[PDB]
């Protein structure tokens, strides 16, 4: 998650974010933007909207 | 001036410490043994401890 | 030839540091401060501060 050590080096997508809460910052460490970060994290408290495929005609 | 050198003495290694003695850890949840029926022995949570 | 065992002389932990100085880090953002008109109090983000 947070822990010592851990943290002490640099996140990884696989290692941390997954298997772990993940509860941002080290999800965000691993890119260090905003383009990845938004979309890639709001798939993991309850999923990716864009799975459904909702929208119409492209 | 003179050099009486013959090493140290240092048969033991030495070691620091985590300063309140336990450095990493892993959360982990009681399971009080609510065994098996008959045969195989199952389990359950406890609500007892803490979580 | 005769052990003489007194103790050692230690009311002082003696602790080791990072080789920086500064623990863990977070990284953190500059802020200023809008006044809060007829309200409470603004916070906005000031740009003289790299981010
Ligand atoms: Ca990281
Ligand atoms: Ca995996
Ligand atoms: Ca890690
Ligand atoms: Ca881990
Ligand atoms: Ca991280
Ligand atoms: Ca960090
Ligand atoms: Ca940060």
């Amino acid at each position: 998650a947070n822990s010592f050590l851990e943290e002490m080096k640099k996140g990884h997508l696989e290692r941390e974010c997954m298997e772990e809460t993940c509860s941002y910052e080290e999800a965000r460490e691993v890119f260090e933007d905003s383009d990845k970060t938004n979309e890639f994290w709001n798939k993991y408290k309850d999923g990716d909207q864009c799975e459904t495929s909702p929208c119409q005609n492209q | 001036r003179i050099i009486e050198n013959h090493g140290t003495e240092d048969e033991l290694p030495n070691y620091c410490f985590p300063l309140g003695g336990i450095g990493v850890t892993d959360t982990y949840q009681a399971i009080k043994a609510t065994n098996g029926n008959g045969g195989a022995t199952t389990w359950a949570q406890d609500n007892t401890f803490a979580e």
